[PDB]
DNA sequence: TATAATGGGGGATGCA
């Protein structure tokens, strides 16, 4: 009942969905190389401010331990950006 | 289509109009489902600017 | 690692 609530994907919004996903990975892919961070680091920072703050943990392979406090720091560095970055 | 400047010449019993038109010509174009429209409704886009 | 596939198979008593 739970799986019959989020509708079957179109192609089109399949090809969407899809893309969206692969430009995003690019993105950060860039990004790491703008900041001169880490990709999974950065990748895991936008999954975080994405899902919520329902879901915080330190993630096994990432340097950094990923508490709010240090979230906060990355995604003020983040909005240090120019508008092109 | 308007007519912003217009001008005229006097010759016999007629007159030649010089008129500066400005119109939209509309052109179709058909997306397929693996293509993305990348611009917005109602866009001003100039020469070479990609749509989809 | 790439056809497409998208929703299973008795018997009685105490307590809320």
């Amino acid at each position: 009942h739970e799986i019959g609530q989020v509708p079957l994907l179109t192609l089109e919004e399949e090809v969407e969905l899809a893309r969206k996903v692969e430009e995003g990975m690019e993105a950060i892919k860039k990004l790491s190389e703008i900041t001169g961070l880490d990709p999974d680091l950065i990748r895991e920072v936008v999954r975080a401010k994405i899902l919520g703050s329902a879901r915080v943990r330190h993630i096994p392979g990432l340097k950094e331990t990923l508490d709010p406090k240090t979230v906060e720091e990355i995604d003020q560095k983040l909005k240090s950006l120019p508008k092109e970055h | 289509v308007r007519a912003a400047q217009v001008e005229a010449e006097e010759e016999g019993e007629t007159v030649y109009l010089t008129l500066f038109l400005e119109w939209t010509e509309p052109k179709d174009y058909r997306v397929q489902p693996h293509m993305n429209v990348v611009v917005p409704e109602g866009a001003r886009v100039e020469a070479g600017d990609k749509i989809v």
